[PDB]
C-alpha cells in the first residue's frame, strides 16, 4: 500500500507532503498568481461564491500536486488537516475539488486540535491555535474533543499586521535617497503584507510581564510620568533598494501588546485559557491544567511563551478564578516539531496507519451515490 | 508563442465547464471528436528529473531521496545552484557570494560524496510514536471485523514530559541592534520545514527539487492526449495530439479604426493537406452562450476549400471576400460594426470545417471562437 | 589629453574623450565610451574595461573645481555597465548593466552585481556584495578574490584583431 | 496579433548570398571567425564578439536591436582558451541583451533587456523572459519559463513550442521589407 | 539558397569590399588571404562537410539512445507483472556493495562526458 | 607542407572517428534487436501464462548496470588518449 498524503490548508501557509516523515516537504503560502494579476490572490475565503473557491482550489491543489509534491492523484489516500468550525460550504467545496476534480480513493477531515495531542502520546490537553485570524482554544479530554467550552478571539496574524501597519503610519520615517534624506513620513499608500510580516517576523520580538505591564502603564498615562522602560535601538529597515523606514524601538516591543491588551472586557490570549477551564467538568481541571500545548505559527514569536506563562500565573491571582481555578499549576509541553507543525505532524502520524485510514474515513464511492460530507452538526 | 499575442483569439471547449483557451494551450481528442482543455483533462506524472543535472531517476529512487536531487544544492540567499569551487572543495554561490563557509562547515576532501543533511533529532520520538500507534491501529483493527462477523505483546511508550518553566527571551533581546545580514527573512526561513533557523549561521543549504514530466489522458475516453519521451533533452513526443496540428486557426493583422465600421481581415491556417472551411455562421441569435460580445460581426461567406503542400486560385477571386490565397492560408474580410460598449471590443463567431475521422472525412465540427480587438 | 602608459592594450574603436590617464596594463575592449567632462580620469593598473561601460564626469552638467576621478588596480568593468564614481578602490569587481551614482565612494574588493541601480551619498565598506534589482542586500565576503589571468591571456590575442591607441614614452 | 510591416532602409542593409540581412551599424569584431549560415537577421548596432572564439548560429536567427552577444571564459585545466558559442536555428534574441552564454539551443525565444552570465547552458525550445538576469552556470530545461531576478523556474511552456516559433521567425523573415 | 552555408561571414561580406572595411569590422591587419588552390580549398571543404557527417551520426547516436532506454523501461515492468502472475498461478496450483560500485561508476562516467563535451567544442574551435 | 600534414592528420582522425561511430551504432543495433525479440517472446510467455492460469481458474539490477558502466568507461577511454594527442596537436 501507497503512503498518504497529508494536505493542511492554513490561512496563510499550506503546510503539505507525505504520511509518516518527519517534517513536512513543503510549506507555502496559499496564494495563487493568474495571468494579469498584479498581486496574488489568497486561495482561502470565506463567505464567498462557489465557482470562484472551485476554480482557485482547483489551481492551488494542482499546483501543490505537480510542484512539490510529485505524485498521481488517484493513487493514495489523504488526510486534510482543518480546524474546528471551519466553514462547511468551504469544507464543502474542499471535497468537491478533492473528489470530483483529482478523483483520490479517500479524503479524512481531521481536526488540528486532536492531532497536536497525537505527536506526544498524551490523550488529555489544552491546545491553542495562534493562526493568522483565529486565537482558538479547545479542551481535548480522552480523545473526545469537549466543543461545549471552546473560545476564539480575532488576535492572530491579521491583527498584528493591522497593528503594525497603523504604527508604522503613525510613525513612518522613509529616506528615499534622491535628495530626501530627512523624515518623509507615509510617502506610500499602504505597505504590503509581504514585508509588513516581514518586519514582524525580523525585527519585532515580545517583551516580559514586568515589562509589559509598565508599557501598558506609560501608554496608559494614569499618573505615570515617564515610567515606561528602555526601549531597544531602531532598525533601519530597506524596502526596494533606495527606501529606508527607520522602525522605532518602541513599536517593536509594543505593537505585540494588543494579544495581552485588557481593556475591562478580560478579553486577551491569557484569558480565554482560564475561560475555557471554567466551563469544564471539575474531574477533569488538573490534568488539563497540568498539560498546555501551544501549536499556530504566531507561537515561535520570541519570548511568547514565557510571556504567556508569565500572564497566566499573574491572571491567576485575580479574584474572578481564585475561588473556582485559584491553586492549579500550569505547565507547557514540548512537542517534538517546531509550532508551525505540530498538527501536520500528528496528521502525518496519523497518515501511516493504513489498517484504519479506509474505514475511519469518507470513500469517493460514498461521495459519488451520497454528496453530502458528515460533520458535527446534525443531518 | 508570446510574441505573438496568443491570448487575442480564444476557443470555446465544451465539457462540464465551458472555458475559452488560446490554441497553443488545448488538445484535441480523436477518438471522441472534440478538444478538449488543459483544466477539464486529466495529468499523470512520467518522470523527474533534476534541472540543474539533466538525468533521469526511477520513482522509487525519489521516494527514498524526498523528491531531492543528490548531487546539486540551492543556496539558502537566493534560489540558485550552488556550485563546487577548488582551493579542498567548498560550496559557493554565482548570484550572490554566499560561501560554505559562512555557516561553518568544514571542506570535504571529495567533491561530492561528504556533503549530507543532518538528520531530524526527533526522529527516535517519531519513530516510537509510530511504532506505538501502529500495534494501537492494530488492536483497534481486531474488534471491528469481529463486530462485523456478530453483526453477520503489548508496547507503551513513555510520554512527553511537560516543563513547569520554559526558557524565557534572552536578554540580549534587549539594548542590542539587530543585523538584518544575521537574520534570516520567513521565505528562506520556510525552505528548512524541520527546523526554522533564526540566524544564517544555521541555515544548511537544501537539495535542488526535481521536475515532473507530465502525461495528459482524457477523462472520457482514457487515452494518452500527449505523452513525452522519458529521456529529457528531447523536443520530440512518443505521441501528440495538439489543436494546432489538426484544428485550423484564425488570425488577425489588420485592426482599423473605432469609428462604428470596420472592414477588418483576418488568415485562416491549415493543418490538414486538403480541407474545407466556413465563417457563415454569424453567432446564431444570441445562443450558445456568447455573454463576452461587444460587437455585431456580418462575416458571410461561402464554404472556401483550402490546400496544404509539403481554378481553386483563379476562377473564385473575390478580392471583398477572399483577399489573398497563398499556401494553406487565406485572408477573409469580417465587417464589424464595433464599439457598442466603452470598450474593450470583442467580436463572437463560429466557424464550421471538415475533419477526418480514421465517410469519415465529412466530419463536421463548429468551433466557436471569440477573438478580440485592442478597441 | 590621453596619456596611455606603455603595454596597456586599447583598441581604437572604444571613444575615449577628455584628458584620460591610462595606467600600464589595462584592457580596453571595443565600444567603450570613456568620457571626461569637468575633470580628468585616472585609471590605474590592470583595470579590464569590458564593452559599454559608460563612465562619465560630468558632475555639475546633470544637477575651480577640477574634480578628477582615481580608479585603482584590477577594477574590472563588464559588459553595458554605468560608472560614476569620483573615488575608486582597488581588485573591486563590478557587473553587467549595473548604475553606480555619483556620491558613491569604493574602498576594496567590493562586488556590484548585475542591474543593481545604485545611488546613495554613501561609502561603500569594505567587500560587500550588492545583488538583485530589486533591493540592495549586502553580504561580507572573507577574501579579496584575484583576476590576473584573463588580462594576461587578453595581451596576447587583441592586437592581431585590433588596431591600437597611440602611446607615449 | 502576428507581425507586421517592419520597415527598413535599403542602404542601411546588407543583404548576403544566403540570405542574410546585417545591418551596417552592428560592429562584429573579428568578421572571419562568426558563422552565420541561414537566413538571419542582425539588427542595428548589435554587437558581435567573432574576436577570441568562432559564432556559429542557426538558420532563422533574429539578434535584435543594442544587444552583444559574446564568448565566455573558463579556467582550463591546462591552458585558457573561451569557449565557442554555438546558437542553435529559430533563435528569437529580443533588444538590449547581453549573452555569454556557450551552447545557446534552438528554438529560443530571449527576451527583452535581460543578461545571461558566462557559461549558462541553454537547452532546445526553452523561454526566458524581459528583464531577468541569469547567474552564471546555470542549466535552463526544455519547455521552460525561467524569469524574476535571480532567474528562477517561473512556469511551463505550452508543448506546441516546436510548431510555433518556426511560423514566428519566418513570419518575421517574411515581414521584414525594406522602405 | 540551400540549407547551411559556412563561408564564415568575410567572404560573405567581401563582394564589394568597401562595407566590410569600414562599417562593421575593423578588417585590417590580416589583409593576407588565402590562395583558394583548387585543390587545397576543396579538400579544405572536403574536412568541412565531414564534420557534419560526423554530427548527424552523433545526434542518430543520441537518437537511438533514447530508444535502448526507452526499451529497458518495458522490459523489467513486463518482467515484474511476469513474477507477479507467476506467484498467483503458483499459489493457485497448491547487493548494497554492488550499488555503490554502480554509483561511483555513474559519478565517474558523468565526469567523462563533462571532459569529453568540452574538449569535443575546443576541437570544434581548433579544426578552423 | 607542415599545414597540409596537420590537416591531414585531421582527416585520418575524423575517420576514426567516424569509424568508431558506426561500430558503436551497428553493437547498439543488434542489442536492440535483441531487445525487440526478447520483449516480443516475453508477450508470447505472458499470454501463455494468462491462459493456462485461466484455464486453470474455470543483485540483477546492480550487475547490470554495473556491466553497462564498465562498457562506457571503456568507451570514454579510447577517447581520452586519442584526444589527448588531438590536443597536443594543437600545441605542436
Ligand atoms: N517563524 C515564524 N516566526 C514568527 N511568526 C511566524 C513564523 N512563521 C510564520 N509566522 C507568522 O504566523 C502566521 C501564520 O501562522 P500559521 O502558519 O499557524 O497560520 P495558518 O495555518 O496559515 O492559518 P489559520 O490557522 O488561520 O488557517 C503569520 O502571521 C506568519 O507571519
Ligand atoms: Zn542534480
Ligand atoms: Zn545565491
Ligand atoms: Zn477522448
Amino acid at each position: 500500500e501507497k503512503t498518504a498524503v497529508v494536505i493542511d490548508l492554513g490561512e496563510a501557509f499550506t503546510k503539505c507532503g507525505f504520511a509518516g516523515e518527519t517534517g513536512p516537504r513543503c510549506i507555502i503560502p496559499s496564494v495563487i498568481k493568474k495571468a494579469g494579476m498584479p498581486k496574488p490572490i489568497k486561495v482561502v475565503q470565506y463567505n464567498i461564491n462557489t465557482e470562484e473557491l472551485y476554480s482557485y482550489l482547483k489551481e492551488f491543489i494542482h499546483i501543490l500536486y505537480f510542484r512539490h509534491l510529485l505524485v498521481n492523484p488517484r493513487d493514495r489516500r489523504v488526510v486534510v488537516i482543518e480546524s474546528v468550525l471551519c466553514p462547511s460550504h468551504f469544507r464543502e467545496t474542499l471535497t468537491r475539488v478533492l473528489f470530483k476534480y483529482f478523483e483520490v480513493p479517500s479524503v479524512l477531515l481531521a481536526p488540528s486540535h486532536l492531532m497536536a495531542l497525537l505527536t506526544l502520546g498524551i490523550n488529555s490537553a489544552m491546545v491553542l491555535d495562534c493562526g493568522y485570524r483565529e486565537s482558538l482554544v479547545l479542551p481535548i479530554y480522552e480523545g473526545i474533543p469537549v466543543l461545549n467550552c471552546w473560545g476564539a478571539l480575532p488576535l492572530g496574524g491579521k491583527a498584528l499586521h493591522k497593528e503594525l501597519e497603523t504604527q508604522l503610519l503613525e510613525q513612518c520615517t522613509v529616506d528615499t535617497g534622491a535628495a530626501k534624506e530627512q523624515s518623509l513620513p507615509s510617502v506610500m499608500g499602504s505597505i504590503p503584507e509581504g514585508v509588513l510580516e516581514d518586519i514582524k517576523v525580523r525585527t519585532c520580538f515580545v517583551s516580559d510581564l514586568t515589562r509589559g505591564l509598565k508599557i501598558q502603564a506609560a501608554k496608559f498615562n494614569i499618573d505615570g510620568n515617564t515610567e515606561r522602560p528602555s526601549p531597544p535601538p531602531n532598525v533601519d529597515y530597506p524596502l526596494d533598494g533606495e527606501k529606508i523606514l527607520h522602525v522605532l524601538g518602541s513599536i517593536r516591543d509594543s505593537v505585540v501588546e494588543i494579544l495581552f491588551e485588557q481593556d475591562n472586557e478580560e478579553k486577551s490570549v491569557a484569558t480565554l485559557i482560564l475561560d475555557s477551564l471554567m466551563q469544564c467538568p471539575i474531574d477533569t481541571r488538573k490534568q488539563l491544567a497540568e498539560n498546555l500545548v501551544i501549536i499556530g505559527g504566531t507561537s515561535m514569536l520570541p519570548g511568547f511563551l514565557h510571556r504567556l506563562l508569565a500572564e497566566i500565573r499573574y491572571l491567576v491571582e485575580k479574584p474572578k478564578y481564585k475561588k473556582t481555578l485559584g491553586t492549579k499549576t500550569f505547565r507547557i509541553h514540548t512537542p517534538p516539531a517546531k509550532a508551525n507543525c505540530v498538527a501536520w505532524l500528528g496528521g502525518a502520524i496519523f497518515g501511516a496507519l493504513q489498517d484504519i485510514l479506509g474505514s475511519r474515513s469518507v470513500s469517493k464511492e460514498y461521495y459519488n451515490q451520497t454528496g453530502r460530507i458528515p460533520d458535527w452538526c446534525s443531518l | 508563442a508570446s510574441l505573438l499575442q496568443s491570448e487575442r483569439v480564444l476557443y470555446l471547449v465544451q465539457g462540464e465547464k465551458k472555458v475559452r483557451a488560446p490554441l497553443s494551450q488545448l488538445y484535441f481528442c480523436r477518438y471522441c471528436s472534440e478538444l478538449r482543455s488543459l483544466e477539464c483533462v486529466s495529468h499523470e506524472v512520467d518522470s523527474h528529473y533534476c534541472p540543474s543535472c539533466l538525468e533521469n531517476m526511477p520513482s522509487a529512487e525519489a521516494k527514498l531521496k524526498k523528491n531531492r536531487c543528490a548531487n546539486c544544492f540551492d543556496c539558502p540567499g537566493c534560489m540558485h545552484t550552488l556550485s563546487t569551487r577548488a582551493t579542498a572543495y567548498y560550496l559557493a554561490c554565482g548570484f550572490c557570494r554566499w560561501t560554505s563557509r559562512d555557516v561553518g562547515m568544514a571542506d570535504k576532501s571529495v567533491a561530492s560524496g561528504g556533503w549530507q543533511e543532518p538528520d531530524h533529532p526527533h526522529t527516535q520520538r517519531m519513530n516510537k510514536l509510530i511504532e506505538y500507534y501502529q500495534q494501537l491501529a492494530q488492536k483497534e483493527k481486531v474488534e471491528r471485523d469481529r463486530k462485523k462477523l456478530a453483526r453477520r505483546k503489548e508496547i507503551k511508550i513513555e510520554p512527553a514530559q511537560a516543563v513547569d518553566e520554559v526558557e524565557p527571551l534572552p536578554e540580549d533581546y534587549y539594548t542590542r541592534p539587530v543585523n538584518l545580514t544575521e537574520v534570516t527573512t520567513l521565505q528562506q526561513r520556510l525552505l528548512q520545514p524541520d527546523f526554522q533557523p533564526i540566524c544564517a549561521s544555521q541555515l544548511y543549504p537544501r537539495h535542488k527539487h526535481l521536475l515532473i514530466k507530465r502525461s495528459l489522458r482524457c477523462r472520457q475516453c482514457e487515452h494518452n492526449l500527449s505523452k513525452p519521451e522519458f529521456n529529457p533533452t528531447s523536443i520530440k513526443f512518443k505521441i501528440q495530439l495538439v489543436a494546432v496540428n489538426y484544428i485550423p486557426e484564425v488570425r488577425i493583422m489588420s485592426i482599423p479604426n473605432l469609428r462604428y465600421m470596420k472592414e477588418s481581415q483576418v488568415l485562416l491556417t491549415l493543418t490538414n493537406p486538403v480541407e474545407n472551411l466556413t465563417h457563415v455562421t454569424l453567432l446564431e441569435c444570441e445562443e450558445g452562450d456568447p455573454d463576452d460580445t461587444n460587437s455585431t460581426a456580418k462575416v458571410s461567406v461561402p464554404p472556401t476549400e483550402l490546400v496544404l503542400a509539403g481554378e481553386p486560385q483563379d476562377f473564385p477571386d473575390d478580392p471583398d471576400v477572399v483577399a489573398f490565397r497563398k499556401a494553406n492560408k487565406v485572408g477573409v474580410f469580417i465587417k464589424v460594426t464595433p464599439q457598442r460598449e466603452e470598450g474593450d471590443v470583442t467580436v463572437c463567431f463560429k466557424l464550421k470545417h471538415d475533419f477526418k475521422n480514421l465517410g469519415a472525412e465529412v466530419s463536421w465540427l463548429t468551433q466557436h471562437v471569440e477573438l478580440s480587438l485592442g478597441p | 589629453s590621453v596619456k596611455i602608459a606603455p603595454g596597456a592594450v586599447v583598441c581604437v574603436e572604444s571613444e575615449i574623450r577628455g584628458d584620460v590617464t591610462i595606467g600600464p596594463r589595462t584592457v580596453i575592449h571595443p565600444k567603450a565610451r570613456i568620457i571626461a567632462e569637468a575633470g580628468p580620469i585616472v585609471i590605474g593598473e590592470g583595470n579590464l574595461i569590458e564593452e559599454q561601460a559608460l563612465i562619465i564626469n560630468a558632475h555639475p552638467d546633470n544637477i575651480s573645481e577640477p574634480k578628477p576621478m582615481i580608479i585603482g588596480t584590477n577594477n574590472v568593468f563588464e559588459v553595458g555597465c554605468y560608472s560614476q564614481a569620483m573615488k575608486m578602490g582597488d581588485n573591486n569587481v563590478i557587473e553587467s548593466k549595473a548604475y553606480v551614482g555619483r556620491n558613491v565612494i569604493l574602498t576594496s574588493g567590493c562586488i556590484i552585481g548585475a542591474c543593481c541601480n545604485l545611488n546613495t551619498f554613501e561609502v561603500i565598506p569594505e567587500n560587500t556584495v550588492i545583488y538583485g534589482a530589486d533591493c540592495l542586500r549586502r553580504v561580507q565576503t572573507e577574501r579579496p578574490q584575484p583576476q590576473t589571468l584573463q588580462l594576461d591571456f587578453l595581451m596576447k590575442i587583441l592586437p592581431n584583431y585590433h588596431h591600437l591607441k597611440k602611446t607615449m614614452k | 496579433m502576428e507581425l507586421g510591416e517592419l520597415l527598413y532602409n535599403k542602404s542601411e542593409y546588407i543583404e548576403t548570398a544566403s540570405g542574410n540581412k546585417v545591418s551596417r551599424q552592428s560592429v562584429l569584431c573579428g568578421s572571419q571567425n562568426i558563422v552565420l549560415n541561414g537566413k538571419t537577421i542582425v539588427m542595428n548596432d548589435c554587437i558581435i564578439r567573432g574576436d577570441l572564439a568562432n559564432v556559429r548560429v542557426g538558420r532563422h536567427c533574429v539578434v535584435k536591436s543594442r544587444s552583444v552577444i559574446r564568448p565566455p571564459f573558463k579556467k582550463f585545466s591546462k591552458g585558457v582558451a573561451f569557449f565557442p558559442l554555438h546558437i542553435g536555428d529559430h533563435v528569437f534574441i529580443e533588444e538590449d541583451c547581453v549573452v555569454n552564454a556557450a551552447q545557446i539551443g534552438s528554438y529560443v525565444h530571449v527576451g527583452k533587456n535581460c543578461v545571461i552570465g558566462r557559461r549558462c547552458v541553454l537547452k532546445d525550445c526553452c523561454k526566458i523572459l524581459d528583464n531577468t538576469v541569469l547567474p552564471p552556470e546555470t542549466v535552463v530545461p526544455p519547455f521552460t519559463v525561467f524569469s524574476g531576478c535571480p532567474g528562477l523556474f517561473s512556469g511551463e511552456l505550452p508543448e506546441c513550442t516546436q510548431e510555433l516559433m518556426i511560423d514566428v521567425t519566418k513570419s518575421y523573415y517574411q515581414k521584414f521589407l525594406p522602405l | 539558397a540551400f540549407g547551411i552555408n559556412t563561408d564564415s561571414l568575410y567572404h560573405e561580406l567581401s563582394t564589394a569590399g568597401s562595407e566590410v572595411i569600414g562599417d562593421v569590422d575593423e578588417g585590417a591587419d590580416l589583409l593576407g588571404e588565402f590562395s583558394v588552390r583548387d585543390d587545397f580549398f576543396g579538400m579544405g571543404k572536403e574536412v568541412g562537410n565531414l564534420l557534419l557527417e560526423n554530427s548527424q551520426l552523433l545526434e542518430t547516436k543520441n537518437a537511438l539512445n533514447v530508444v535502448k532506454n526507452d526499451l529497458i523501461a518495458k522490459v523489467d515492468q513486463l518482467s515484474g507483472e511476469q513474477e507477479v502472475l507467476r506467484g498467483e498461478l503458483e499459489a493457485a496450483k497448491q547487493a548494497q556493495r554492488r550499488r555503490f560500485t554502480r554509483v561511483e561508476m555513474a559519478r565517474v562516467l558523468m565526469e567523462r562526458n563533462q571532459y569529453k563535451e568540452r574538449l569535443m567544442e575546443l576541437q570544434e574551435a581548433v579544426r578552423w
